[PDB]
RNA sequence: UGAGGUAGUAGGUUGUAUAGU
């Protein structure tokens, strides 16, 4: 009795001018827009993982095609694709012996085992990055099989997290070092086996898919942008505001919000947020005290001005709960007459399941729902035609967006969340369920959460996936 | 005289346009023998770039 | 990457140990 209406693909700006749907298949048609001149690939790790890493890196040399590239594109070689070059060779390793690793196994902590080892690692980084007369723009460091189950915190045979790369990352924050981190595991399927036979990781149909995903996190941490957004309006800056709870032992943690600002390029101006002991989780709804508000607008608009030598006309925020009315009024005290505020909250526990009545594929992504002009179903989630298959498993679930305050057109909203949602960097996909803004937020809060001593972060956002 | 084949606003619908032709159709230079499964992998096998209308 | 599993709070119910006139 009522209508889904459908909101178009958004296409990402490409090489030469251009734009495609698909990031995959018109990146090997066109490639970057910005093409780097070549990165130094810095290996911490063993021997093993040395010639684990040369092993793959010469595998993902030549072209490598997936089972059926419909869905999973060709992977037509990194030098074939981005244009920078990548080899074995100049590539500069850090030694990590058995002897410290027996050592600090041997101990029954497992706690006090992550400390040592981030601790090792990131004291070879900086020993690696402030005495080499070489340079290295991107670490790729390798954790084996043992160290990973080993150190998991319920594997039965404080002020840090138990995982492993939250906190190497974190603590790697204030040196300005971008780096990525590779389970054996993951490219190392060959030789993986099970007590059956089979990879645990098996990326054997994938590799041209796996390529594609490293080559591109690879890319981003490089420094060269790999892609764009079609269509941005002058004026509008896309606020994804994190809300990540912190469990920082005993102390009161309360709230740590942060932010991801989209104005005008695709990476994220992200701007920490503070340690923030207000608002007593008892009234845990996460709402902003006026202060920091004002303190978060302004970190947005001084970005924007240093960043586009203008005011911006509009502003875009987006979170998961509901909004009050106080944070806004102490936000709309600070913002120009001109300006127009619009929070949007995005949810995903809502059930609704739209079933096909008759035909083999489920609804597809795109076909978005309104309920009422400020609140409506997005689905993001579901069936695309370029890729000739759904991204979701049995039936997907969409996207409730909901205008808090503000006035705004909701086909505005709808449009500007489905171009938010196709910027996914660490995994090369061509959609998502959650926006980016809000996909990277998990990872900018734990990254931002996990060592109190960063003060002001680097705001380049290369060094947190 | 002749037909302006289109690559303005895009180059890949124009490049498949352009196979379209007569005479430079998706047949790869009359192949005699062999090298046929990676391009056809990478064009014939890539036909979907865009998207479709029905009613469900 | 989406559906199940535990701690417990959005916001109004009624049990503890005082104090308004």
């Amino acid at each position: 009795m009522k209508e889904l209406i459908y909101i178009e693909e958004p296409s990402i700006l490409f090489a030469h001018g251009q734009k495609c749907t698909d990031p995959r298949d018109g990146l090997a048609l066109f490639g970057p827009l910005n093409q780097i001149y070549g990165i130094k690939s810095g290996v911490v790790g063993t021997q093993k993982g040395l010639q684990i890493f040369k092993s793959y890196l010469d595998k993902i040399q030549k072209p490598i095609y997936n089972h059926n590239n419909i869905t999973r594109p060709m992977f037509p070689g990194f030098e074939a694709v981005f244009g920078c070059k990548w080899e074995s060779q100049n590539i500069v390793f850090k030694e990590i012996t058995d002897e410290e690793i027996r050592r600090y196994l041997f101990n029954a902590s497992t706690h006090k085992r992550t400390y040592d080892l981030v601790t090792l690692f990131n004291d070879k980084i900086i020993t690696a990055n402030k005495n080499d007369e070489e340079r290295v723009d991107v670490w790729f460091v390798i954790v084996p099989e043992e160290i990973y189950k080993y150190c998991r915190p319920n594997s039965v045979l404080y002020n840090y997290d138990a995982q492993f790369h939250d906190q190497l990352k974190a603590r790697l924050l204030e040196h300005t070092i971008p780096t990525q981190i590779l389970r054996e595991s993951t490219l190392a399927w060959r030789d993986f086996k099970n007590t059956f036979g089979a990879p645990i990781r098996d990326f054997s149909k994938i590799e041209g898919h796996l390529a594609w995903t490293i080559s591109t996190a690879a890319y981003y941490k490089a420094g060269g942008k790999p892609w764009k957004l079609g269509d941005i309006r002058p004026g509008v800056c896309y606020l994804g505001l994190v809300y990540k709870k912190i469990e920082k032992s005993k102390n009161p943690q309360n709230a740590c919000c942060a932010a991801q600002m989209f104005l005008d390029n695709g990476d994220g101006t992200v701007f920490k947020g503070e340690v923030g002991p207000w608002y007593n989780p008892e009234k845990g709804e996460y709402h902003l005290k006026p202060k920091e508000a004002k303190a978060l607008l302004t970190q947005a608009l001084e970005s924007y001005k240093e960043q586009n030598k203008s005011y911006p006309k509009e502003v875009f925020i987006h979170a998961r709960t509901r909004f009050n009315d106080e944070e806004w009024n102490a936000f709309n005290e600070v913002t120009p007459k001109n300006t127009n505020l619009v929070g949007v909250t995005i949810t995903k526990s809502k059930p609704l399941k739209l079933y096909k009545t008759e035909g083999a594929f489920p609804i597809m992504r795109g076909n978005a729902y309104i309920v009422d002009e400020k609140k409506a179903f997005l689905w993001t989630l579901g069936f695309v035609p370029k890729l000739q298959s759904t991204l979701s498993m049995e039936v997907p679930n969409p996207i409730f967006i909901e205008i808090n305050k503000g006035e705004a057109e909701i086909q505005q909203v709808l449009k500007d969340i489905l171009a938010l949602t196709k910027l996914n960097y660490n995994a090369c996909i061509y959609a998502d369920g959650e926006p980016v803004t809000l996909r990277f937020a998990n990872k900018i809060g734990e990254i931002l959460t996990a060592s109190t001593e960063i003060k002001t972060p680097p705001l380049a956002f290369k060094y947190y996936i | 005289r002749l037909n302006a084949i289109d690559f303005k606003k895009s180059w890949a619908k124009g490049l498949q346009d352009l196979l379209d032709a007569f005479e430079k159709q998706n047949v790869p230079k009359k192949p005699p023998d062999h090298s046929k499964s990676n391009l056809l992998y990478q064009q014939i096998f890539l036909h979907d770039k865009q998207a479709i209308e029905k009613e469900e």
